[PDB]
């Protein structure tokens, strides 16, 4: 569920610039090529808006 | 913050902003547009509705001085002590004593 996606991307410093997805490897990934499935709460997947 | 047209006074009013460049201002603001369904170009019930956009100060420093605009009365012959109302960003970040 969990939407990180601000109203604006409140990208404070010099400028501001808009919201995109990542491109990378995750330890959900790691287990999902490794090929079985867990369970835990931890922070196993990257916070994808 | 609403308020009301003194006899003597007319609105005075700030907005804290805690936000991004681009602002925009109005009031009598029960809207944006009346209720544009349609008009199909047979008349507009317009009233009048004072909307103002603004932009910001382009200061990577953040570190600047605000001075309000004495557009009043003004007799010649005089001085005029302006008001001036500023701020520093971050402190100094090293700075002096002047
Ligand atoms: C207008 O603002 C005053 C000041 O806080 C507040 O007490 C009052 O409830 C407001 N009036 C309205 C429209 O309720
Ligand atoms: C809001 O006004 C305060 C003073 O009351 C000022 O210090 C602040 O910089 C303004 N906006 C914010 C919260 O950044």
């Amino acid at each position: 569920e969990d939407c990180i996606n601000r109203h604006n991307v409140y990208i404070n410093g010099i400028t501001y610039t808009p919201v995109s997805s990542t491109n990378e490897k995750d330890m959900y990934s790691f287990l999902e090529d490794m090929g079985l499935k867990a369970f835990t709460n931890s922070k196993i997947r990257k916070p994808k808006m | 913050s609403n308020a009301t047209t003194d006899e003597h006074g007319l609105v005075q009013f700030s907005i804290n902003t805690t936000n991004v460049m681009g602002t925009s201002l109005t009031v009598r603001v029960n809207y944006k547009d009346r209720s544009p369904c349609y008009g199909y170009q047979w008349v507009s019930e317009e009233h009048e509705e004072a909307h103002h956009t603004a932009y910001l100060v382009f200061s990577p420093s953040k570190s600047f001085v605000h001075l309000e605009p004495m557009s009043h009365e003004l007799p010649c012959g005089h001085t005029q002590t302006v008001q001036a109302h500023y701020i520093l960003n971050g402190g100094t970040l090293l700075g002096l004593k002047k």
